[PDB]
């Protein structure tokens, strides 16, 4: 480049799809209850 | 009582604006590329004729600094408000009533 | 920007309605702020007034409550977040 | 004023801010070190003797009072030119360790001395700094130092391996090799002796006639003051905003006796960002220190110009023991009182409290009945 | 008046650490409870220096000199390029009565030292002094940890001294002392090495407990704190550690 | 804005702390996007399957 | 001559770097803003009934 | 070590999971124990 | 041949038409060049900072 540099995220996408993984099975299993 | 660090936003609020007037307050002690960082001495030195080209580069420069001071002024009053309305709608309804 | 120098001064004249509107804007800044915590707080027409006595059913709010002996007569809680940032 | 500064015939109920207000300073206090002496100028400029170019005379002056204005009025110098202050100030000013390099060149190369100049002697002879202050003087020398049968001691160089740095001095006279072929110390093909005699004759005309310069250089406020100019000091008055000169530092404000303590070495002190907040008298050796006479902003108060014409003067942050933008009308007898947001005339302070109009701050509004 | 000995006295040079010795005050402006960052000379934390329990050492840019001494032994100064009569050099003698600082072309020879009379009359350092233009007289410089200072800027010529009461038998002590200014001379030299001189008892030389620290200095940042008072009490060095 | 160069380096020296300053609002604005992520997705104190 | 051509090309890339900064600045105040708005709708609609 | 951000000198890396102390980035992080 | 710039330099697949002397892919950013005396494409890559 030419001096400008780009931070990787904190958190990646693997880490992202496994929330609304576990968000998704849980408002299918418990419903409003786990929140 | 015990625990301590417990109110971040509050102080890095006044934090941010501490650092903010003293970086301000610090740009004054540069030559911007004149002969003299303090205006009465060149004043008492040279003749007005180069007087005027040196006070006109301090001139900009402060004007520079001053200009980004209150830009960053503004964006930082936006932000606030917007936590400030935030804050009267929380107390409309949860204190009021229940939600 | 000058410093009181008459010559900066002028020289600072003919640059035109540069920081008139940055002062305009402090203003409205301040005023903006004056507004922000008017609104947030002055939520009732009136001041009411606990009784005296205070049989809530077994709750306890002596902790929250004004104590009438501070001169400030801010609560506990007020006085420890007081006490705590600086 | 506020209808000036509001651009309109009506003005209605509210608050607005004008201008602001400065104590303004009284007289002046000129203080400077008690030594006085005539200083040696005679015989850095009237000098039997001048030395080469390569060999540039340096002299250092210092505990002495100088006087610019012979230096000035005289026009037996030819050229009079400075660069870092006007001359009409030299003799209101304080230096310490001034610096005279005095030496003999010819006519053509006199504008080779400034900063950022490239030649023969501006390169490889006396390089003068790019940020130099100070002044040069020159001026003609033809009757004293140029001779019918010709002046030979002067000499200089042409050629060297590198350039000069600034304010350098160089003697060494060493054979220069011009080529692929070491000289080994011995003269011949690509082989010059690096000095060479000026040719200073009177049937010379304007140009090659020898020419003597001598450049001043100046520090600016590096150490105590050793050189002042002719200026005599005066007496010190405390507890009022005046005009101060100590020693060269110039400022206006209200100096008092200080109760921090200087080691004896240090000469002043500050805290933050320049602000000189501590002064040594170079005659009494005292410690003062020195604040800003008091200033602030001014606002008004008015119930609109439709109802009447009575207003009210709040000056921001201003202690009421001391307030006479003149309006000495509103300092005879009129009513004041004074609150955390400053101090207010023209208004009546009332025990009764009840909701408000216009808010001035600090928990106090003022309204119409007066 | 100075002959050669036979008694080739070598000093045993070890190596010691600098530990946290050699800040000095950098201006002559007052500043109390601040902390300011100031980049000059200084000698770098935790460094190499050499103890001599009289060679030849080089100047470089400055040079730090430390004596844990008794009954004050060490005397003199001497700074030069070839430390003969062609080039100027720099000599300082502190003895019982006012220091004097000479700057001429003496002429030194192989073992030079002052030498007293068991009363004492005797001044034989060098041989000769033909052409010289500044001299200076001042009170005297000097169980008692002594440090001194000599930097060499602009054509001036600082000397900084701190003198401290000392309890410790060998090693520096670990504390923390500031340096104050004490001589400037407006003299340029192209000061290059420098040499020690030594008060042995002539009557035949004894001088054997003559032990000194060297060290030398580097151009680096510092961070300095002002106290109430006015006086450094602790100072960070900036390229040592990364949590530095 | 000088690509390795001494004499632009020394001439921005005289113009104080504008880098710093700079520097000191892309770093903050990566916090708040860090920040942003964590409360918009970590709702929940478990993983559930 | 050269340190004034150096100053005009420090000075206008001075220019430039402020105007994106600041233009970053109002762009991530926007999507500051956004990304509320998406964690409150996250919050009620997704974790029961609206 | 050699992390997606870059390179990670002085620290050791473990198999363990715990919560995020002090965020290094690509989904790790360091902490005190060394 | 006159283009000044600091890099590593390795070796290329990139064919130049015959006429060219050297490349660069977008915001006049040089990427490759060609040697007078070998004529060989060679390829730029800045060296590593951060
Ligand atoms: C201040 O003193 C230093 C002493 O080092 C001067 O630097 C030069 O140092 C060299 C030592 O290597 C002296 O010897 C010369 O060495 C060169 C290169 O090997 C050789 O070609 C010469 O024949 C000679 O032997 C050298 O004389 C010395 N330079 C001078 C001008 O004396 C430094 O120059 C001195 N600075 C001033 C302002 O006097
Ligand atoms: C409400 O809580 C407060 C705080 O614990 C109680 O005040 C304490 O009362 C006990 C017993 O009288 C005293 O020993 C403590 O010293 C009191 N604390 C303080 C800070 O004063 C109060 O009695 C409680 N009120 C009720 C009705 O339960
Ligand atoms: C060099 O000598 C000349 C002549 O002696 C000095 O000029 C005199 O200056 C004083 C002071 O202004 C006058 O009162 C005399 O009338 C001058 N003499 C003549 C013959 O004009 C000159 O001042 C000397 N240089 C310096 C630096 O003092
Ligand atoms: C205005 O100045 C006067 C005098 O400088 C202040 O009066 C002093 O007040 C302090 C406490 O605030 C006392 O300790 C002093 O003894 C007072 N001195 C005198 C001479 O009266 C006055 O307080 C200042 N105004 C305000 C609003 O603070
Ligand atoms: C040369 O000098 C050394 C150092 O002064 C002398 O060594 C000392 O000699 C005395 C005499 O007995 C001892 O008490 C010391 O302990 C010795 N010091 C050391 C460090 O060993 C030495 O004797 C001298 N030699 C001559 C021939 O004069
Ligand atoms: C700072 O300087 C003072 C003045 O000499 C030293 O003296 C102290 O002064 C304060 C108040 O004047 C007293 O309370 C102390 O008891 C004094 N101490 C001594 C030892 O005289 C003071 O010691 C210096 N240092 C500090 C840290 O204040
Ligand atoms: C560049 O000049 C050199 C000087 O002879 C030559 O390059 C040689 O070219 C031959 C075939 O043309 C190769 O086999 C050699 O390997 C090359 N190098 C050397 C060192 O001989 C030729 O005249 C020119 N090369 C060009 C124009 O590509
Ligand atoms: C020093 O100054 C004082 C006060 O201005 C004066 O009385 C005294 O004569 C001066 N002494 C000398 C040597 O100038
Ligand atoms: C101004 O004063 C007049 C006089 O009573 C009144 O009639 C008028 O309504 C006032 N203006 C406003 C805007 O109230
Ligand atoms: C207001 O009441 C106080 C009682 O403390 C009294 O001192 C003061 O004079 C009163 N003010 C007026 C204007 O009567
Ligand atoms: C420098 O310090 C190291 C560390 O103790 C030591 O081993 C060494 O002998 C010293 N001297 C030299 C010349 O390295
Ligand atoms: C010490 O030095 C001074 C200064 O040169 C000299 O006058 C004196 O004779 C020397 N000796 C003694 C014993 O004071
Ligand atoms: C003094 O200097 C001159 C020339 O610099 C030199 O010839 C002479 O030997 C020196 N010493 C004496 C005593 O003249
Ligand atoms: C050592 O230094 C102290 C300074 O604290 C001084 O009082 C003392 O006289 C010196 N000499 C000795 C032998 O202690
Ligand atoms: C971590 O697990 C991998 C996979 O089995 C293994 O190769 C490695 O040695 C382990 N490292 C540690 C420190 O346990």
């Amino acid at each position: 480049f030419n001096g400008l540099t780009v931070l990787p995220p904190l958190l990646t996408d693997e880490m992202i799809a496994q929330y609304t993984s576990a968000l998704l099975a849980g408002t299918i299993t418990s419903g409003w209850t786990f929140g | 009582s015990s625990t301590a660090s417990a109110l971040g936003k509050l102080q890095d609020v006044v934090n941010q604006n501490a650092q903010a007037l003293n970086t301000l307050v610090k740009q004054l002690s540069s030559n911007f590329g004149a002969i003299s960082s303090v205006l009465n001495d060149i004043l008492s030195r040279l003749d007005p004729p180069e007087a005027e080209v040196q006070i006109d580069r301090l001139i900009t420069g402060r004007l520079q600094s001053l200009q980004t001071y209150v830009t960053q002024q503004l964006i930082r009053a936006a932000e606030i408000r917007a936590s400030a309305n935030l804050a009267a709608i929380k107390m409309s309804e949860c204190v009021l009533g229940q939600s | 920007i000058c410093g009181d120098s008459t010559e900066c001064s002028n020289l600072l004249l003919q640059y035109g309605s540069f920081c008139t509107q940055l002062n305009r804007a402090l203003t409205g800044i301040a005023v903006e702020q004056d507004k922000n915590t008017q609104e947030v707080f002055a939520q009732v027409k009136q001041i009411y007034k606990t009784p005296p006595i205070k049989d809530f059913g077994g709750f306890n709010f002596s902790q929250i409550l004004p104590d009438p002996s501070k001169p400030s007569k801010r609560s506990f809680i007020e006085d420890l977040l007081f006490n705590k940032v600086t | 004023e506020t209808k000036c500064t509001l651009k309109s015939f009506t003005v209605e109920k509210g608050i607005y801010q004008t201008s602001n207000f400065r104590v303004q300073p009284t007289e002046s206090i000129v203080r400077f070190p008690n030594i006085t002496n005539l200083c040696p100028f005679g015989e850095v400029f009237n000098a039997t003797r001048f030395a080469s170019v390569y060999a540039w005379n340096r002299k250092r002056i210092s505990n002495c009072v100088a006087d610019y204005s012979v230096l000035y009025n005289s026009a037996s110098f030819s050229t009079f030119k400075c660069y870092g202050v006007s001359p009409t100030k030299l003799n209101d000013l304080c230096f310490t360790n001034v610096y005279a390099d005095s030496f003999v060149i010819r006519g053509d190369e006199v504008r080779q001395i400034a900063p950022g100049q490239t030649g023969t002697i501006a390169d490889y002879n006396y390089k003068l700094p790019d940020d130099f202050t100070g002044c040069v003087i020159a001026w003609n020398s033809n009757n004293l130092d140029s001779k019918v049968g010709g002046n030979y001691n002067y000499l200089y160089r042409l050629f060297r391996k590198s350039n000069l740095k600034p304010f350098e001095r160089d003697i060494s006279t060493e054979i220069y090799q011009a080529g692929s072929t070491p000289c080994n110390g011995v003269k011949g093909f690509n082989c010059y002796f690096p000095l060479q005699s000026y040719g200073f004759q009177p049937t010379y005309g304007v140009g090659y006639q020898p020419y003597r310069v001598v450049v001043l250089s100046f520090e600016l406020l590096h150490a105590p003051a050793t050189v002042c100019g002719p200026k005599k000091s005066t007496n010190l008055v405390k507890n009022k905003c005046v005009n101060f000169n100590f020693n060269g530092l110039t400022g206006t404000g209200v100096l008092t006796e200080s109760n921090k303590k200087f080691l004896p070495f240090q000469q002043f002190g500050r805290d933050i960002a320049d602000t000189t907040d501590a002064v040594r008298d170079p005659q009494t050796l005292e410690i003062l220190d020195i604040t800003p006479c008091s200033f602030g902003g001014v606002s008004v108060i008015t119930p609109g110009t439709n109802t009447s014409n009575q207003v009210a003067v709040l000056y921001q942050g201003v202690n009421c023991t001391e307030v006479p933008p003149t309006w000495r009308v509103y300092s005879t007898g009129s009513n004041v009182f004074q609150t955390r947001a400053g101090c207010l005339i023209g208004a009546e302070y009332v025990n009764n409290s009840y909701e408000c109009d216009i808010p001035i701050g600090a928990g106090i509004c003022a309204s119409y009945q007066s | 008046q100075c002959v050669n000995f036979t008694n080739r006295t070598q000093l045993p040079s070890a190596y010691t650490n600098s530990f946290t010795r050699g800040v000095y005050y950098p201006d002559k402006v007052f500043r109390s409870s601040v902390l300011h960052s100031t980049q000059d000379l200084f000698l770098p934390f935790f460094s190499n220096v050499t103890w001599f329990h009289n060679p030849v050492l080089p100047f470089n840019d400055g040079v730090y000199f430390a004596s844990t001494e008794k009954s004050n032994i060490i005397r003199g100064w001497i700074f030069g390029t070839t430390l003969d009569s062609k080039t100027q050099s720099l000599l300082i003698v502190n003895n019982a009565t006012n220091v004097v600082i000479k700057v001429c072309e003496f002429q030194f020879c192989n073992y030079p030292f002052l030498g007293v009379y068991y009363m004492e009359s005797e001044f034989r350092v060098y041989s000769s002094a033909n052409n010289c233009t500044f001299e200076y007289v001042s009170q005297p410089f000097l169980k008692n940890l002594s440090e001194f200072v000599f930097k060499n800027i602009d054509g001036y010529f600082k000397i900084y001294s701190k003198h401290t009461p000392i309890n410790l038998v060998r090693d520096l002590p670990q504390g923390f002392s500031a340096l104050e200014p004490l001589v400037d001379l407006p003299i340029g030299i192209n000061i290059t090495r420098f040499q020690t001189l030594l008060a042995l008892h002539r009557s035949g030389w004894t001088a054997g407990a003559a032990a000194y620290y060297v060290g030398y200095l580097q151009p680096r940042t510092f961070l300095l704190k002002y106290n109430e008072n006015g006086t450094i009490t602790d100072a960070v060095d900036c390229a040592l550690d990364p949590l530095s």
